[PDB]
RNA sequence: AUCUAUAAUAGCAGAAG
RNA sequence: UCUGCUUCUGCUAU
RNA sequence: AGUAGUAACAAGA
C-alpha cells in the first residue's frame, strides 16, 4: 500500500480537514540578499499597468509622473490602472445615497480625532524611514530626529503636542530654502529639491517569513512626514468602514466571523425562493499597484463635502503626497568575481550611472526600464498605493462597488451583495436563471474594471451559495475551525520563566475555546509545552537524572523541601496543570502547597532579580524571582553616538518620574519644558507640605532656594 | 563512545559511492580523523562535554 | 439590555490581508 | 545601508 | 564543496 494523505478528502470534506493543507510546522521562507530587484520589478509592473496614461514632469521634484486616470477603457482582461473619476464619484454618491449620513457622521468623528490626537501617536509605528539619516530607524527615534531637525530649522509648532501642529510644521518645512542636518558635528545642508525627495520617499525592504508564496516581494515604509496624514486618512476611512455591513474591517477574530456569518445569513434570507444564488470566492490581482492616489483624493473630496476647509485640506494631504511619492531602491546588488575570488557591494544610488555589462538579462532589462525614473537613488512611483497603505479607503471603494449591486442600481432581475476586506471579497449574486448570474458577474467585473479593481480570474471561483472562503476563513454552511494557523503560537516564548508558563498555558486554553482544540489533544499539548519549557529553562523535575549546570541547585532545593507539589516547575517541581485549572496562574495554583520558607523566599519583598523603585528606601517587590530580566546583547558601526544621548534621556526621564508619580502609568501632557514642570511641582509640593505640616521653616527655605537657583540657571546657562 | 564499543566488525574504510562533485579523500580522512580523536579522548577517559 | 466605544497607557508575540 | 501598513487576539509592566 | 534559490551565506572588523 502506498500512503496518500490527500485521499482522506474522499470521505472527509476539504473544509472539515482544511488544517491538513496548512504546512505550518516547517520554517517559513526568508529573503537572503537585497530587495532592489523586487522594488524595481514592482515599479515596472505599476508603470506597465498604467502605461497608456499621461506622462508629466513634476515642477517641484523633477520626477516623471504617470497619470492613468480617465485613460482609455481597457480592451483586454489584463490588470488595468485606468480608473475613471466619474465612476468613482458615482460609486461614492450611491454609497452615500444608500446609507444617508454616513460621510457626515464619519467626518464629525474624524474632526474630533484630528483635533485631539497627539504627536506621540506616531511613535506607535515599527521600523520607519528616517530622512535625517536616510535609513530605517525605530519610529520614536525617527520622530525625535525629525523634531530636533525641525526645531534647529526654526519649525516649532509641534511644541503644541498636537499631531495637526506637527503636520503644519511638515507643511512649512516643505517650503524652506535649505534644511540643516546636524550629525555627530558634521553640518550638512539639503536644498529644496533634495529635502523634498527625501520627504516623499518610502524605503523599500523585502517581506520576510511569509507563508503561501513561492516568490518574495517588496514592502514599503514611509517617513514621518507621511505617517500623520496617512493616520488621519485611515481614521476617516475606519469611521466609514465601521458603518458598513459589507466591510470585513476593522472587525477581526470572533467578532469578524460573527459579522460575516450574520451578514451572509441575512443575504441568503433576502434572496427569494425562486431565485438562483451563487457565491464567488474572489481575490483581486495587483491591488496596491492599481489603487491610484488620485482616486483616493477624489473619494476624500466627495466624502468631505460641506466640511470646514481646514479639515478637507488636512485629509487631502496624504493622497497628494502619495501621488508624488518616491520609492527608494534599497541596498543595491552584490557582485562576485570567481577568478579573483572577491565580492563587492554596489549601492542602489549608482544604478543609473553604472555599466549594464555586470548584470544578467532580467536585471539589465529592469534597470533599462526603470532608469528614466531614477533621482537621488529613488524611483518615481506616481501610480499605486505601495503595499497596504490605505487598507480602509480601498475597502471603502470595494464596498461601494458591492453597494452598486442592489436592484435599484442594476435595474435588472439580477443583483449582488457580499463582503469586502481590502482586496479579498465574497460576492453573492442572485438571478432567476444561470444567464442572469453570468450577466451579474460580468457587470460586477466590468464595474470593478471601471474603478481600477481587477478581479483575479485564476484565484477566484464560483459555486452555489453555501460554501466559500474569505480572508482564510473557510465557510461550509458556517465557519470551520482551522487549528494549523495558530500552531506557531505554541511553545516557549522567551520572556522569562513566569511569563513563558503563563503564555503556554493560556495559549492552550484559548485554543480549546476558539480553535476546537479537543481535551485529549489539550492534555498532550500541555505535556509537550512542559517538556519544551523544562528543556529550555534547565528546570527538570528535582528527582530526575538529566545533567545540567542548574541540576545541583535543583536537587538541593528538592531534597530540602517537605511539600514537593508546591515547588514551581521552574524550581524543579511537578506539573499540576490539567484542563480544570488552565485559567489559574502557577504561583496561585500551588500557593497552598508551598513550604513557608520556600514561599517566603520565592516571593521575597527584596527580590534582587527585579527592579526596585525608590519612595535609600524602596518599595517592596511583589513578583517572584522567576521574573528576571534576560541580558540583551546590543554590541560594530559608527552609530554609537546615540548611546549617550539615550542614557541622558533615561536619566532625565527617571528624574521626571521622581517629580511626577503617575507619568509612567498614564502619558503626561504639557507644553512646558521638563525643568519648568519639575520646578513648579517641587514648589507647589513644598508649599502644601509646609502648610499641611511635613516640613519646617528651614527645609522649605532650602527647597525654594534650590528652585530659584535652578530657575536662574535655566534662564542663565 | 560506549555505543561505538558495542559494535565489533569495523574494517578499513574505503569509498563505495563517491560524491561526484567533491573531493572524496577528504571524506575518508574526515572519518579517519573522527575515529582517531574518539580513540584519543577515550584513551584519556577525561571526556569533556565537547570535543 | 448595551458594551471596538456613551471608550483611548505602552511594549512584545501569533494570525490575516 | 535589512520584519512595512492595517485589523484582531494573547501575555507582560522601565 | 555545501546550504540555498531570482540573492545571498560560505565570517567581519
Ligand atoms: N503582507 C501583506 C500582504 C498583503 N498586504 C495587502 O494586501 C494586498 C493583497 O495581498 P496578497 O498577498 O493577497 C497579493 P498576491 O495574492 O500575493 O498576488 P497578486 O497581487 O498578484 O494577486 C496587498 O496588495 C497589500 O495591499 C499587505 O499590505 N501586506
Ligand atoms: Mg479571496
Ligand atoms: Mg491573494
Amino acid at each position: 500500500m502506498d500512503v496518500n494523505p490527500t485521499l482522506l478528502f474522499l470521505k472527509v470534506p476539504v473544509q472539515n480537514a482544511i488544517s491538513t493543507t496548512f504546512p505550518y510546522t516547517g520554517d517559513p521562507p526568508y529573503s537572503h540578499g537585497t530587495g532592489t530587484g523586487y522594488t524595481m520589478d514592482t515599479v515596472n509592473r505599476t508603470h506597465k499597468y498604467s502605461e497608456k496614461g499621461k506622462w508629466t514632469t513634476n515642477t517641484e521634484t523633477g520626477a516623471p509622473q504617470l497619470n492613468p486616470i480617465d485613460g482609455p477603457l481597457p480592451e483586454d482582461n489584463e490588470p488595468s490602472g485606468y480608473a475613471q473619476t466619474d465612476c468613482v464619484l458615482e460609486a461614492m454618491a450611491f454609497l452615500e445615497e444608500s446609507h444617508p449620513g454616513i460621510f457626515e457622521n464619519s467626518c464629525l468623528e474624524t474632526m474630533e480625532i484630528v483635533q485631539q490626537t497627539r504627536v506621540d501617536k506616531l511613535t506607535q509605528g515599527r521600523q520607519t524611514y528616517d530622512w535625517t539619516l536616510n535609513r530605517n530607524q525605530p519610529a520614536a527615534t525617527a520622530l525625535a530626529n525629525t523634531i530636533e531637525v525641525f526645531r534647529s530649522n526654526g519649525l516649532t509648532a509641534n511644541e503644541s503636542g498636537r499631531l495637526i501642529d506637527f503636520l503644519k510644521d511638515v507643511m512649512d518645512s516643505m517650503d524652506k530654502e535649505e534644511m540643516e542636518i546636524t550629525t555627530h558635528k558634521k553640518k550638512q545642508r539639503l536644498n529644496k529639491r533634495s529635502y523634498l525627495i527625501r520627504a516623499l520617499t518610502l524605503n523599500t525592504m523585502t517581506k520576510d517569513a511569509e507563508r503561501g508564496k513561492l516568490k518574495r516581494r517588496a514592502i514599503a515604509t514611509p517617513g514621518m512626514q507621511i505617517r500623520g496624514f496617512v493616520y488621519f486618512v485611515e481614521a476617516l476611512a475606519r469611521s466609514i468602514c465601521e458603518k458598513l455591513e459589507q466591510s470585513g474591517l476593522p472587525v477581526g477574530g470572533n467578532e469578524k466571523k460573527a459579522k460575516l456569518a450574520n451578514v451572509v445569513r441575512k443575504m441568503m434570507t433576502n434572496s427569494q425562493d425562486t431565485e438562483l444564488s451563487f457565491t464567488i470566492t474572489g481575490d483581486n490581482t495587483k491591488w496596491n499597484e492599481n489603487q491610484n492616489p488620485r482616486m483616493f483624493l477624489a473619494m476624500i473630496t466627495y466624502i468631505t463635502r460641506n466640511q470646514p476647509e481646514w479639515f478637507r485640506n488636512v485629509l487631502s494631504i496624504a493622497p497628494i503626497m502619495f501621488s508624488n511619492k518616491m520609492a527608494r531602491l534599497g541596498k543595491g546588488y552584490m557582485f562576485e568575481s570567481k577568478s579573483m575570488k572577491l565580492r563587492t557591494q554596489v549601492p542602489a544610488e549608482m544604478l543609473a550611472n553604472i555599466d549594464l555589462k555586470y548584470f544578467n538579462k532580467s536585471t539589465r532589462e529592469k534597470i533599462e526600464k526603470i532608469r528614466p525614473l531614477l533621482i537621488d537613488g529613488t524611483a518615481s512611483l506616481s501610480p499605486g498605493m505601495m503595499m497596504g497603505m490605505f487598507n480602509m479607503l480601498s475597502t471603502v471603494l470595494g464596498v461601494s462597488i458591492l453597494n452598486l449591486g442592489q436592484k435599484k442600481y442594476t435595474k435588472t432581475t439580477y443583483w449582488w451583495d457580499g463582503l469586502q476586506s481590502s482586496d479579498d471579497f465574497a460576492l453573492i449574486v442572485n438571478a432567476p436563471n444561470h444567464e442572469g448570474i453570468q450577466a451579474g458577474v460580468d457587470r460586477f467585473y466590468r464595474t470593478c474594471k471601471l474603478v481600477g479593481i481587477n478581479m483575479s480570474k485564476k484565484k477566484s471561483y464560483i459555486n452555489r451559495t453555501g460554501t466559500f472562503e474569505f480572508t482564510s476563513f473557510f465557510y461550509r454552511y458556517g465557519f470551520v475551525a482551522n487549528f494549523s494557523m495558530e500552531l506557531p503560537s505554541f511553545g516557549v516564548s522567551g520572556i522569562n520563566e513566569s511569563a513563558d508558563m503563563s503564555v503556554g498555558v493560556t495559549v492552550i486554553k484559548n485554543n480549546m475555546i476558539n480553535n476546537d482544540l479537543g481535551p485529549a489533544t489539550a492534555q498532550m499539548a500541555l505535556q509537550l509545552f512542559i517538556k519544551d519549557y523544562r528543556y529550555t529553562y534547565r528546570c527538570h523535575r528535582g528527582d530526575t537524572q538529566i545533567q545540567t549546570r542548574r541540576a545541583f541547585e535543583l536537587k538541593k532545593l528538592w531534597e530540602q523541601t517537605r511539600s514537593k507539589a508546591g515547588l514551581l516547575v521552574s524550581d524543579g517541581g511537578p506539573n499540576l496543570y490539567n484542563i480544570r485549572n488552565l485559567h489559574i496562574p502557577e504561583v496561585c495554583l500551588k500557593w497552598e502547597l508551598m513550604d513557608e520558607d520556600y514561599q517566603g523566599r520565592l516571593c521575597n519583598p527584596m527580590n534582587p532579580f527585579v527592579s526596585h523603585k525608590e519612595i535609600s528606601m524602596e518599595y517592596d517587590a511583589v513578583a517572584t524571582t522567576h521574573s528576571w530580566i534576560p541580558k540583551r546583547n546590543r554590541s560594530n558601526t559608527s552609530q554609537r553616538g546615540i548611546l549617550e544621548d539615550e542614557q541622558m534621556y533615561q536619566k532625565c526621564c527617571n528624574l521626571f518620574e521622581k517629580f511626577f508619580p503617575s507619568s509612567s502609568y498614564r502619558r503626561p501632557v504639557g507644553i512646558s519644558s521638563m525643568v519648568e514642570a519639575m520646578v513648579s511641582r517641587a514648589r507647589i509640593d513644598a508649599r502644601i507640605d509646609f502648610e499641611s505640616g511635613r516640613i519646617k521653616k528651614e527645609e522649605f527655605a532650602e527647597i525654594m532656594k534650590i528652585c530659584s537657583t535652578i530657575e536662574e540657571l535655566r534662564r542663565q546657562k | 563512545i560506549k555505543c561505538m564499543k558495542t559494535f565489533f566488525g569495523w574494517k578499513e574504510p574505503n569509498i563505495i559511492k563517491p560524491h561526484e562533485k567533491g573531493i572524496n579523500p577528504n571524506y575518508l580522512l574526515t572519518w579517519k580523523q573522527v575515529l582517531a580523536e574518539l580513540q584519543d579522548i577515550e584513551n584519556e577517559e577525561k571526556i569533556p562535554r565537547t570535543k
